[PDB]
C-alpha cells in the first residue's frame, strides 16, 4: 500500500512540477 | 500475474492506468497557471 | 543477467521520469536550447538503447 | 501579508488535489473495515 | 422554376404558417399514423397479452378503463424484438391480440420526433438563428428513446418497453425499480437534481424578471402591457435584479450577464436528463443502481440494517409480485 | 487597508472549522474494522 | 428619532459580503443548526433505537445510506425537547431517541421563515416586488406538508421521511406501496409543474442562447453583453417565428413569459402539498371502485391498474416488518404473496 | 465591492498559509482522534460494532415507551452485560 | 503566443481547442499527443489486467476489458479458451506503452515546439480546410491505412495461427481460417438483413469464415476507396449537399462514431462469436436460456417430462412454441428464442428445440455450462456486487458485457450530441451568423408575417 501511494505521488506532481518549473522560469505556456 | 522478473514493479504497475486522467487535469493546472484568458 | 537487467529497467524507468519533465520544459523554456536539444537527443537513443537492452535481456530472466 | 505572493493556481492545484486524497480515502474506505459489507 | 425546384422552394418555404422542410416531409406522416392509430386503439382496442402468456390485459376506454387505467399496451414478450408489422399478422384480430399497435406507435413516433429534431436545426438555419435549440431537445427525446428502444433491446423485448398509458408508466416505474434499484443510481440521481433544479431555476428566473419590471403600466391593468411585442428596449432592471439576487446569497453567486444565467437555465436541465436518459439507458444492460444490501455488519456478523436494506425490502415485494404468472425459473434474468 | 475580523469572516469560520473536524473524525472512521 | 432600534436597524442592513437584515437573526441561527443537526447525525449518530439501523459514517454507512432517522413511533408526536421529559436533559440519550430529527425539523422550519423573510427584506431594500419571497411559498408548503401535516396525521413522527438519501427513497416507495400515491391527481399535477418547470427552464435557456444578436466579434458570444446595456441581447421576433412554425404557438409578451415560469413549477409544488395533506389522513386515491368491482366478478379483467395493486400488496407484505418494527410484525413464509416461482 | 478584503488576496497571502497550515491541520487531527479514541461513541451513544446486540440476542431494542425511554434505553445497555 | 488568449483568437479557455482550428502544425500536435493517450491507456491498461490476472478464474469474473480482445484473436489460449500462455497479453501490453512514448514524443513536439502552421513549411503536409482535393487526398491516406488493419486481421487468421472460434466442433479452440466467405451475396446479405429480433443485422454474423471474408472485402474496398479519392476531386453533386470547414468534418466523423458507438453496444450485448462468452461472460439471452436449461434439467433428472408439462398459464412450463411453431424455451425466456450458443445447438433439430435429444443426450458439460452461464448472467450493481438489484453482498461481479455495453452507449449518445452541436455550429459559421443576429440586417424583420 506505502509503495503503490509514493508511485502516484511522483507520477501525480509530475504534471504540476513541468507548469511550475516553466511558470518559474518564463516559459511559453 | 506479471513475470516474476517484473514483480518489483507491480505498486508501479497498479496506478499506471489513471496516468491518462491526469492529463486533462493538467490542462486545468495549465490554464490556471495563464489565468484562463 | 538479472543484476543487468533489474537495473537497467530501472534506469529506464528513472530516465522516463526525467524525461516526462525535461523534454516539455526544454521544448518551452527561452534560454540553454542548444544544450537541451543535445540532451533531448542523448535521453531519447538512449532510452531506445534500454528498451531493446530489457527486451533482450527479458528472456534470459523469465 | 502581501496578497499575491504564493500564485493563485498554485492555491488552487494544491487545494484540488486535497479534495481528491480525502475523496479518495472515503472511496477506499467503502471497500474496507465498517461499510465494507465483509 | 421547374416542378420540383417549385415544390422545393414550399418545403423549405419561411413563409408557411407551420414550416414544413425535408425533416416535415419524414415527419408530418410518421407523427400523424402514431397519432391517429394511437387514438384509435386508447379508445376502441381489445386487450393485449403483454407478457405472451395468454393474459390479455385491457387498455382502451371502451373495455372498462378510464383515463387513468388506460394504455396502449406493449406488444407480447411471444414477439420478442421481432418486427411485427400489420402484414406479419394473419388478421387484424392477431395483430390486436398481440400489441401490433404498440409498435406501429413507437416506431412512427421515434421517427417522427427525431424529425421533429431535425426540424428544428432546419428553420433554425433558415432564420439565421444559432443551431443549439435542438441539442435541448435532444434529451426529452433521448429519455423517450430509453423507455421505448433501448430498454426493450437490453432486456430482449418490447413487452418491457414503457406502455403508452398513465398507469401503464407506473408500472413500469415499479418494476424497473424492482430490478435496477434505480433511485439508487447516479444517473437518475442526477436526473432528479436536473428536474428538481430545472424547476427550482424556472421559478428562480421567472421571479427575479417579474420583480425587478419596470414601471410602464397602472394598477388598473396587467403590468404584461408594459411590454410590447418587438420593442428594441429590455423590459426589466437586471442591474435591480442581480442586486436583489446577489444579496440574497453573496454578490458572486449571482449572475450579471444574461447570456450566462441563459445559458446555465439551458444547461442544467438538458445535462440533468441527458443523464437520466442515460441511467435507463444503461441499466438497459443491467449495471444497475448501487447495492448496499447488508454492507453493514457487527463484531460478530450480525446483519446490522441501514435505510438501503430497507428499500431492498420494499423492492422485493415489486420484484416477487409483478408478472405474477410469468416466471417458472428462480431467477427474473431479464 | 482591510478589517480581519467581520460578519463574513464569522460566517466562513461556522462552516469551515466544524468542516474540518468532521473529514478527520469522517477520514479516521475509515480505518474502523469490526 | 435616532434611537438604539434605528442604529441596530443601520447595522443589521449594512452592505456586506453575506447581508445580515432583521430577518438574519431568525435565518442564519436556525439555518446553521438545521444544517450542523444533519451533518453531525449523519456522522455520528444512529438509528438502532428508533429504527434498528445503522445511520451514520461512524458505523458504516455511506453518503447514500446515512441519515438522521425519525424517533421511534412511541415518541408519537413528542416536540423531543433536549430538556423534555423523554430525554431529561440528557445529550447523549436525546440523541438515541432521535431528538435530533425533531431538532432539524424544526429549526428547518424556522429557518425557512428566515430566508422567504430575508427575501421580503432585500426586495424591500433593494426596491424591487417581492415575487421571489411569493415563489419560495412552494418550498415551503412542500417542506410543512411532507414533513410536519403528513407525520402529524399518522401514528408518529416516526412516519415522516428521516433527513437521508436512502431514507427519502424508501419515503417513495412506502408512498407507492402503502398510499398508491402515483395515483393521486395533486401528485400528476405536481409532476406535470416539475418536469413542466424544467421543459421552461431548458426551452427559454436554449431559444434566448440560439436567438442571440451578434454584438461581438467573438465566437465564444458570451463576453458580447454588457449589464447596463438598454437593447435586448436576443430577438424575440426571431424567437417567436421559429416557435410559431415549429410548434405552433409561441410567446410574444416577455413579461408572460417569465410569469408563467414562476407559476408553472410553484403551482405544481402546492399542488403536490394537498395531496399529502390528503395522505396524512391516509385519504388516498388508492382505488378506481369500478375497476374493483368488476375484477372482483370477473377473473379475467386486467389492467395496469389491476397490476399496480400487486406491486403495491408485495411492497406492503414484504417491507412492513423491518420498516415498522414497533408493529412486531411476523409474517409466515406461507402467508407472504407471491407469483409464481419468484 | 463590499468592503472586506478579496478572497483572492487572502488566500495568496504567505500570512493566511502561516496562520492556516496550522489551524486547519489541527482541526482535522482533533476530529480523527475525536473517533480513533472512542469518544465519538461516547458523546452520541453510537453502538461499537460489538454493541447492536448481546452475545444470543438477535432482536432490536425498539425503544417502546414514549416516557420512560430514557431508561429503557439504559435497561438495553445494561443487557450488554 | 499566437492566438492563446480570447482576444486575439475569438474563443474563451473553454472553448480553446477551436484556437486550433487553422493552426496545422500545434493541431498535429493534439491529433499525435492524443493518439498517445489511447495506445498509453491500451498498453497501461492491460499489463494492469495482466497483473491483476489470476489464469484459473473465468476472464469475466475479474473486470477484464483488454486480455479477451487479445485471447478473441487466437493469442494465449487454448482449448475451450482455457489461458495457456500469458506472455502474448505481456507483449501487446508492453508493446502498446513503448510506442505510446512515441507518439506522445511527436505530439508534444508539434504542440510546443514544432511550425504553428505546416503550410509555409510544406506544401504535402500543409493544408487548407477549403482545399477539397486535399482534404479528399488525406482522406484517402487514412482509407489505405485502415484497409491494410482490416487485412492484418485476416493475416492473423488465415496466416499466423488464426482466432479463437466458440464455434469448433467438438470444442471452442484457435483454429485457421483456410476457406474465407467472398460470396458478395453473403458479406453484403448481412448489411441488408433487418435489424430486428431473429436477424439483427450485421451483428447476426456468427461463424469466422464470415467475419474474415468481410475484412477480406472491407480491406480491398477501403484501399480502393483510398486510391480512388488519391485520384479525384469531390463531385459537383457532392460540392452543393455539403458544408466544407474543418469543423464541418469533425461533426460528420462525430456522427458517424456515434452510429458506431451503438453498433458496438449491440455488437457486445448480443453477439457470442466476436466476443466469445468463454472470455467476456454469457449474453443477457444466454444467461436466461441457460436458467430454463438448468430446471429442465433438474426437473427431468427428477422425473418430469418436461414435454407435456404445462405451466401455471397454459405454455409449457419448460418448452413452447415459437409465433412461427419452432420448440423453444417457455417462461420469460420466449422472448431469447432467437439466441444461439455452442453448448445449446446440439439440442436443436429441423423444428426447434428436440425432445429425444433433450431426454437423451444432454451431457455433463452442457449441464455445467448452462448452471455456469445462469450464475454469470450480466446483472449487477455499479459498485459490483452481482446478481439482481435485491441480492445481497457477497460476489463482486459485473460482466464485462455490461461494462462495454453502458460505456458505449453513453458515448455513443454524447457524440451524437456532438454532431449536432457541431454540425449544426458549421452550418451557421458557414452561412455567417453563429455569432448571433446582425441587428441591422435581422431576417426575420425582411419576412411576411405569419398572420
Ligand atoms: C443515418 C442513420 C439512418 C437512420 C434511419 C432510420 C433507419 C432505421 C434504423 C433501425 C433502428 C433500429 C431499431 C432496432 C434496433 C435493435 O433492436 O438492435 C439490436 C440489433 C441486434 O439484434 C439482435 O441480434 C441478434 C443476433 O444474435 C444472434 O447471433 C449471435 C452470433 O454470435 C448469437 O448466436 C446470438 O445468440 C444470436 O441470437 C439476434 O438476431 C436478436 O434476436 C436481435 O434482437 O442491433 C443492430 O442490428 C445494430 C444496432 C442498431 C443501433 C442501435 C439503435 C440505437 C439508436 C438510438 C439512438 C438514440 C437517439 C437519441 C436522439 C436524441
Ligand atoms: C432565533 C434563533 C432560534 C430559534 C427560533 C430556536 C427555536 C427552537 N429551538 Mg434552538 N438554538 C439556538 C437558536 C434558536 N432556536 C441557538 C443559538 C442554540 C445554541 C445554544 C440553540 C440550541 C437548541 C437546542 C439544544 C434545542 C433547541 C430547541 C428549539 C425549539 C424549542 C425552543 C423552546 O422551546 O424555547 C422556549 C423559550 C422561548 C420561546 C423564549 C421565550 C422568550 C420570552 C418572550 C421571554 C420570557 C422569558 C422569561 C424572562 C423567563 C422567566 C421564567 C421564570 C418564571 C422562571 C425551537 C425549534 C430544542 C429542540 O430543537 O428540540 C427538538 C432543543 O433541544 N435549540
Ligand atoms: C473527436 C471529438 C471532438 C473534438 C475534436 C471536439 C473539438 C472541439 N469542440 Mg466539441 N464535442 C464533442 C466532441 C469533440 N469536440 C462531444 C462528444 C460533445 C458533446 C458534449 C461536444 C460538445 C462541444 C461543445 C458544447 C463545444 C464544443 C467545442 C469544441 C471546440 C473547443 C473544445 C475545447 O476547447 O474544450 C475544452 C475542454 C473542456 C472545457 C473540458 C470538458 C470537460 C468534460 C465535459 C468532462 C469530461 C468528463 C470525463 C470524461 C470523465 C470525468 C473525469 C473527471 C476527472 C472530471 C473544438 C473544435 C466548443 C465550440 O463549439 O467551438 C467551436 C464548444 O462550445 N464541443
Ligand atoms: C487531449 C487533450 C488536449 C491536447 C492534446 C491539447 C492540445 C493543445 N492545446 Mg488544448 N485544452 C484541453 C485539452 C487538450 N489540448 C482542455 C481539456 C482544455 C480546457 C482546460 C484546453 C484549453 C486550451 C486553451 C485555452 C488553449 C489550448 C491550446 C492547445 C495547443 C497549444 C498548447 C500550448 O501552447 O501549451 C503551453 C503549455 C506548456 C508549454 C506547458 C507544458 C505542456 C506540455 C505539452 C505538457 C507535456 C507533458 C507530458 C507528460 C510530457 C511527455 C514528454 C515525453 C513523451 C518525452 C495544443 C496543440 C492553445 C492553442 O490553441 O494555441 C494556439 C490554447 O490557447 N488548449
Ligand atoms: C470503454 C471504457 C471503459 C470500460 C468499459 C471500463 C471497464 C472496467 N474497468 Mg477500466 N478504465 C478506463 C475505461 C473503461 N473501463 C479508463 C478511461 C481508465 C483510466 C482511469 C480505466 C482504468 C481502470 C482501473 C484502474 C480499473 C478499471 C476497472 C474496470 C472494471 C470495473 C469498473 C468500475 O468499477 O467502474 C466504476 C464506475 C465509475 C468510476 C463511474 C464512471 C462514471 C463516469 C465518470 C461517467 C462518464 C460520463 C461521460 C463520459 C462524461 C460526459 C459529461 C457530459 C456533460 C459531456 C470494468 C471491467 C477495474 C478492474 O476491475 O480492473 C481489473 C480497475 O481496477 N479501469
Ligand atoms: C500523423 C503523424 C505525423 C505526421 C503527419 C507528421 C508530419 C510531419 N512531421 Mg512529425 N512526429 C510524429 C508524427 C507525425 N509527423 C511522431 C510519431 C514523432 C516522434 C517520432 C514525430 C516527430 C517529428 C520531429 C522531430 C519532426 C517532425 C517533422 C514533421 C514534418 C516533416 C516530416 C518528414 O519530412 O517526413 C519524411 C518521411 C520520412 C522521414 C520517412 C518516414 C518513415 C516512417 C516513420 C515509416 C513508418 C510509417 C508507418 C506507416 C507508421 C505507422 C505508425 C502507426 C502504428 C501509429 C511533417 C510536418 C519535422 C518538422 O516539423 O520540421 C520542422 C521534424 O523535425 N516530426
Ligand atoms: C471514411 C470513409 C469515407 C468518407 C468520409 C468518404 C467521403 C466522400 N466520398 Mg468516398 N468512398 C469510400 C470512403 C469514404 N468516402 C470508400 C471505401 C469507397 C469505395 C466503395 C468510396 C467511393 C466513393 C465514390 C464512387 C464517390 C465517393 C464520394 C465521396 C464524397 C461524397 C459522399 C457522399 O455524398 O455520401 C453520402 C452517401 C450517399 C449520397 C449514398 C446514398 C445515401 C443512402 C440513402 C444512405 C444509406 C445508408 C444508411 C445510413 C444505412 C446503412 C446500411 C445500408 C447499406 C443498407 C465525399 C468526399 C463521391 C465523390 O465525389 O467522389 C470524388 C463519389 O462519387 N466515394
Ligand atoms: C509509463 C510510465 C511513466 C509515465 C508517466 C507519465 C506519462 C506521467 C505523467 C503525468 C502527469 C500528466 C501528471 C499530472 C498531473 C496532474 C495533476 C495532479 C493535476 C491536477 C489538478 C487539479 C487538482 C486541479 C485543480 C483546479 C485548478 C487548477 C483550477 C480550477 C479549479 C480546480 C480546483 C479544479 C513513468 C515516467 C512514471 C515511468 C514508468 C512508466
Ligand atoms: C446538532 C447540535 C448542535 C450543533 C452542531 C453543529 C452546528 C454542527 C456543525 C457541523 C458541521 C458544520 C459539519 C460539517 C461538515 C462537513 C463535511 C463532513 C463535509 C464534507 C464534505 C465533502 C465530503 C465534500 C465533498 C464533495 C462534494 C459534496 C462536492 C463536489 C465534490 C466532493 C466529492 C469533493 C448544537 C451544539 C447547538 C446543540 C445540540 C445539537
Ligand atoms: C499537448 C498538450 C497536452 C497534452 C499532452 C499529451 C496528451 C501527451 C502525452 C503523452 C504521452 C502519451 C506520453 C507518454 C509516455 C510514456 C512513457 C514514458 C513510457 C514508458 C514506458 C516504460 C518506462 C516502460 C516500462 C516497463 C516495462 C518495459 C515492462 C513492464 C514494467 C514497466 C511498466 C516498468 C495537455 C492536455 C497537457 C495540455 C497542453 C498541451
Ligand atoms: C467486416 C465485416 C463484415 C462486412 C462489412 C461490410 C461489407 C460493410 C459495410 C459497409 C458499408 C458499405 C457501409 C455503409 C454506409 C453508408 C452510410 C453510413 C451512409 C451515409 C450517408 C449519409 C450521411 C448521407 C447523407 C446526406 C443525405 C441523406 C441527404 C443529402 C445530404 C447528405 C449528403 C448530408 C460482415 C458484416 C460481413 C461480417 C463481420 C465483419
Ligand atoms: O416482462 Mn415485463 O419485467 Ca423485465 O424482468 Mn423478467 O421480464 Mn418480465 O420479469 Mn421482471
Ligand atoms: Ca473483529
Ligand atoms: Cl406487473
Ligand atoms: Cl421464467
Ligand atoms: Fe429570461
Amino acid at each position: 500500500v506505502i509503495a503503490q501511494l509514493t508511485m502516484i505521488a511522483m507520477i501525480g506532481i509530475a504534471g504540476p512540477m513541468i507548469i511550475f518549473l516553466l511558470a518559474v522560469r518564463r516559459g511559453n505556456l | 500475474k506479471l513475470p516474476e522478473a517484473y514483480a518489483i514493479f507491480d505498486p508501479l504497475v497498479d496506478v499506471l492506468p489513471v496516468i491518462p486522467v491526469l492529463f486533462l487535469a493538467l490542462a486545468f493546472v495549465w490554464q490556471a497557471a495563464v489565468g484562463f484568458r | 543477467m538479472t543484476i543487468l537487467f533489474q537495473l537497467a529497467l530501472a534506469a529506464l524507468v528513472i530516465l522516463s521520469f526525467v524525461m516526462v519533465i525535461g523534454v516539455p520544459v526544454a521544448y518551452a523554456s527561452p534560454q540553454d536550447w542548444d544544450r537541451s536539444k543535445q540532451l533531448i537527443f542523448l535521453g531519447s537513443g538512449l532510452w531506445i538503447a534500454l528498451v531493446l537492452v530489457v527486451g533482450v535481456l527479458n528472456f534470459f530472466v523469465v | 501579508s502581501e496578497g499575491g505572493r504564493i500564485p493563485l493556481w498554485i492555491v488552487a492545484t494544491v487545494a484540488g488535489m486535497g479534495v481528491i486524497v480525502i475523496v479518495g480515502l472515503f472511496f477506499y474506505g467503502a471497500y474496507a473495515g465498517l461499510g465494507s459489507s465483509l | 422554376a421547374n416542378l420540383w425546384e417549385r415544390f422545393c422552394n414550399w418545403v423549405t418555404s419561411t413563409d408557411n404558417r407551420l414550416y414544413v422542410g425535408w425533416f416535415g416531409v419524414i415527419m408530418i406522416p410518421t407523427l400523424l399514423a402514431a397519432t391517429i392509430c394511437f387514438v384509435i386503439a386508447f379508445i376502441a382496442a381489445p386487450p393485449v397479452d403483454i407478457d405472451g402468456i395468454r393474459e390479455p390485459v385491457s387498455g382502451s376506454l371502451l373495455y372498462g378503463n378510464n383515463i387513468i387505467t388506460g394504455a396502449v399496451v406493449p406488444s407480447s414478450n411471444a414477439i420478442g424484438l421481432h418486427f411485427y408489422p400489420i402484414w406479419e399478422a394473419a388478421s387484424l384480430d392477431e395483430w390486436l391480440y398481440n400489441g401490433g399497435p404498440y409498435q406501429l406507435i413507437i416506431f412512427h413516433f421515434l421517427l417522427g420526433a427525431s424529425c421533429y429534431m431535425g426540424r428544428q436545426w432546419e428553420l433554425s438555419y433558415r432564420l439565421g438563428m444559432r443551431p443549439w435549440i435542438c441539442v435541448a431537445y435532444s434529451a426529452p427525446l433521448a429519455s423517450a428513446f430509453a423507455v421505448f428502444l433501448i430498454y426493450p433491446i437490453g432486456q430482449g423485448s418490447f413487452s418491457d418497453g414503457m406502455p403508452l398509458g398513465i398507469s401503464g408508466t407506473f408500472n413500469f416505474m415499479i418494476v424497473f425499480q424492482a430490478e435496477h434499484n434505480i433511485l439508487m443510481h447516479p444517473f437518475h440521481q442526477l436526473g432528479v437534481a436536473g428536474v428538481f433544479g430545472g424547476a427550482l431555476f424556472c421559478a428562480m428566473h421567472g421571479s427575479l424578471v417579474t420583480s425587478s419590471l419596470i414601471r410602464e403600466t397602472t394598477e388598473t391593468e396587467s403590468a404584461n402591457y408594459g411590454y410590447k411585442f418587438g420593442q428594441e428596449e429590455e423590459t426589466y432592471n437586471i442591474v435591480a435584479a442581480h442586486g436583489y439576487f446577489g444579496r440574497l446569497i453573496f454578490q458572486y453567486a449571482s449572475f450579471n450577464n444574461s447570456r450566462s444565467l441563459h445559458f446555465f437555465l439551458a444547461a442544467w436541465p438538458v445535462v440533468g436528463v441527458w443523464f437520466a436518459a442515460l441511467g435507463i439507458s444503461t441499466m438497459a444492460f443491467n449495471l444497475n443502481g448501487f447495492n448496499f444490501n447488508h454492507s453493514v455488519i457487527d463484531a460478530k456478523g450480525n446483519v446490522i440494517n441501514t435505510w438501503a436494506d430497507i428499500i431492498n425490502r420494499a423492492n422485493l415485494g415489486m420484484e416477487v409480485m409483478h408478472e405474477r404468472n410469468a416466471h417458472n425459473f428462480p431467477l427474473d434474468l431479464a | 487597508s482591510y478589517p480581519i475580523f467581520t460578519v463574513r469572516w464569522v460566517a466562513v469560520h461556522t462552516l469551515a472549522v466544524p468542516t474540518i473536524f468532521f473529514l478527520g473524525a469522517i477520514a479516521a472512521m475509515q480505518f474502523i474494522q469490526r | 428619532e435616532r434611537g438604539w432600534f434605528d442604529i441596530l436597524d443601520d447595522w443589521l442592513k449594512r452592505d456586506r459580503f453575506v447581508f445580515v437584515g432583521w430577518s438574519g437573526i431568525l435565518l442564519f441561527p436556525c439555518a446553521y443548526l438545521a444544517l450542523g443537526g444533519w451533518l453531525t447525525g449523519t456522522t455520528f449518530v444512529t438509528s438502532w433505537y428508533t429504527h434498528g439501523l445503522a445511520s451514520s459514517y461512524l458505523e458504516g454507512c455511506n453518503f447514500l445510506t446515512v441519515a438522521v432517522s425519525t424517533p421511534a413511533n412511541s415518541m408519537g408526536h413528542s416536540l423531543l425537547l433536549l430538556w423534555g421529559p423523554e430525554a431529561q436533559g440528557d445529550f447523549t440519550r436525546w440523541c438515541q431517541l432521535g431528538g435530533l430529527w425533531t431538532f432539524i425539523a424544526l429549526h428547518g422550519a424556522f429557518g425557512l421563515i428566515g430566508f422567504m423573510l430575508r427575501q421580503f427584506e432585500i426586495a424591500r431594500l433593494v426596491g424591487v416586488r417581492p415575487y421571489n419571497a411569493i415563489a419560495f411559498s412552494a418550498p415551503i408548503a412542500v417542506f410543512v406538508s411532507v414533513f410536519l401535516i403528513y407525520p402529524l396525521g399518522q401514528s408518529s413522527w416516526f412516519f415522516a421521511p428521516s433527513f437521508g438519501v436512502a431514507a427519502i427513497f424508501r419515503f417513495l416507495l412506502f408512498f407507492q406501496g402503502f398510499h398508491n400515491w402515483t395515483l393521486n391527481p395533486f401528485h400528476m399535477m405536481g409532476v406535470a409543474g416539475v418536469l413542466g418547470g424544467a421543459l421552461l427552464c431548458a426551452i427559454h435557456g436554449a431559444t434566448v442562447e440560439n436567438t442571440l444578436f451578434q454584438d461581438g466579434e467573438g465566437a465564444s458570444t458570451f463576453r458580447a453583453f454588457n449589464p447596463t446595456q438598454a437593447e435586448e441581447t436576443y430577438s424575440m421576433v426571431t424567437a417567436n417565428r421559429f416557435w410559431s412554425q415549429i410548434f405552433g404557438i409561441a410567446f410574444s409578451n416577455k413579461r408572460w413569459l417569465h410569469f408563467f415560469m414562476l407559476f408553472v413549477p410553484v403551482t405544481g409544488l402546492w399542488m403536490s402539498a394537498i395531496g399529502v395533506v390528503g395522505l396524512a389522513l391516509n385519504l388516498r386515491s388508492y382505488d378506481f371502485i369500478s375497476q374493483e368491482i368488476r375484477a372482483a366478478e370477473d377473473p379475467e379483467f386486467e389492467t395496469f391498474y389491476t397490476k399496480n395493486l400487486l406491486l403495491n400488496e408485495g411492497i406492503r407484505a414484504w417491507m412492513a416488518p423491518q420498516d415498522q418494527p414497533h408493529e412486531n410484525f411476523v409474517f409466515p413464509e406461507e402467508v407472504l404473496p407471491r407469483g409464481n416461482a419468484l | 465591492t463590499t468592503g472586506e478584503r478579496p478572497f483572492s488576496d487572502i488566500i495568496t497571502s504567505v500570512r493566511y498559509w502561516v496562520i492556516h497550515s496550522i489551524t486547519i491541520p489541527a482541526l482535522f487531527i482533533a476530529g480523527w482522534l475525536f473517533v480513533s479514541t472512542g469518544l465519538a461513541y461516547d458523546v452520541f451513544g453510537t453502538p461499537r460494532p460489538d454493541s447492536y446486540y448481546a452475545q444470543e440476542q438477535r432482536s432490536i431494542p425498539l425503544v417502546t415507551d414514549r416516557f420512560e425511554a430514557k431508561q429503557q434505553v439504559e435497561t438495553f445497555l445494561e443487557q450488554l452485560k | 503566443a499566437t492566438n492563446r488568449d480570447q482576444e486575439s483568437s475569438g474563443f474563451a479557455w473553454w472553448a480553446g481547442n477551436a484556437r486550433l482550428i487553422n493552426l496545422s502544425g500545434k493541431l498535429l500536435g493534439a491529433h499525435v499527443a492524443h493518439a498517445g493517450l489511447i495506445v498509453f491507456w491500451a498498453g497501461a491498461m492491460t499489463l494492469f489486467e495482466l497483473a491483476h490476472f489470476i489464469p484459473e478464474k473465468p476472464m469475466y469474473e475479474q473486470g477484464l476489458i483488454l486480455i479477451p480482445h487479445i485471447a478473441t484473436l487466437g493469442w494465449g489460449v487454448g482449448p475451450g479458451g482455457e489461458v495457456v500462455d500469458t506472455f502474448p497479453f505481456f507483449v501487446v501490453g508492453v508493446v502498446h506503452l513503448i510506442s505510446s512514448a512515441v507518439l506522445g514524443f511527436g505530439g508534444v513536439y508539434h504542440a510546443i515546439r514544432g511550425p504553428e502552421t505546416l503550410e509555409e513549411y510544406s506544401s504535402f503536409f500543409g493544408y487548407d480546410w477549403k482545399d477539397k482535393n486535399k482534404m479528399t487526398t488525406i482522406l484517402g491516406f487514412h482509407l489505405i491505412v485502415l484497409g491494410i488493419g482490416a487485412l492484418l486481421l485476416v493475416a492473423k487468421a488465415m496466416f499466423f495461427g488464426g482466432l479463437y472460434d466458440t464455434w469448433a466442433p467438438g470444442g471452442g479452440d484457435v483454429r485457421v481460417i483456410t476457406n474465407p466467405t467472398l460470396d458478395p451475396r453473403v458479406i453484403f446479405g448481412y448489411l441488408l438483413k433487418s435489424p430486428f429480433g431473429g436477424e439483427g443485422w450485421i451483428v447476426s454474423v456468427n461463424n469466422l469464415e464470415d467475419v474474415v471474408g468481410g475484412h477480406i472485402w472491407i480491406g480491398l474496398i477501403c484501399i480502393a476507396g483510398g486510391i480512388w479519392h488519391i485520384l479525384t476531386t469531390p463531385f459537383g453533386w457532392a460540392r452543393r449537399a455539403f458544408i466544407w470547414s474543418g469543423e464541418a468534418y469533425l461533426s460528420y466523423s462525430l456522427g458517424a462514431l456515434s452510429m458506431m458507438g451503438f453498433i458496438a453496444t449491440c455488437f457486445v450485448w448480443f453477439n457470442n462469436t466476436v466476443y466469445p462468452s468463454e472470455f467476456y461472460g454469457p449474453t443477457g439471452p444466454e444467461a436466461s436460456q441457460a436458467q430454463a436449461m438448468t430446471f429442465l434439467i433438474r426437473d427431468q433428472k427428477l422425473g418430469a417430462n418436461v414435454g407435456s408439462a404445462q405451466g401455471p398459464t397454459g405454455l409449457g412450463k419448460y418448452l413452447m412454441r415459437s409465433p412461427t411453431g419452432e420448440i423453444i424455451f417457455g417462461g420469460e425466456t420466449m422472448r431469447f428464442w432467437d439466441f444461439r450458443g455452442p453448448w445449446l445447438e446440439p439440442l436443436r433439430g429441423p423444428n426447434g428445440l428436440d425432445l429425444n435429444k433433450i431426454k437423451n443426450d444432454i451431457q455433463p458439460w452442457q449441464e455445467r455450462r448452462a448452471a455456469e452461464y445462469m450464475t454469470h448472467a450480466p446483472l449487477g450493481s455499479l459498485n459490483s456486487v452481482g446478481g439482481v438489484a435485491t441480492e445481497i453482498n457477497s460476489v463482486n461481479f459485473v460482466s464485462p458485457r455490461s461494462w462495454l455495453a453502458t460505456s458505449h452507449f453513453v458515448l455513443a449518445f454524447f457524440f451524437l450530441v456532438g454532431h449536432l452541436w457541431h454540425a449544426g455550429r458549421a452550418r451557421a459559421a458557414a452561412a455567417g451568423f453563429e455569432k448571433g443576429i446582425d441587428r441591422e440586417s435581422e431576417p426575420v424583420l425582411s419576412m411576411p408575417s405569419l398572420d
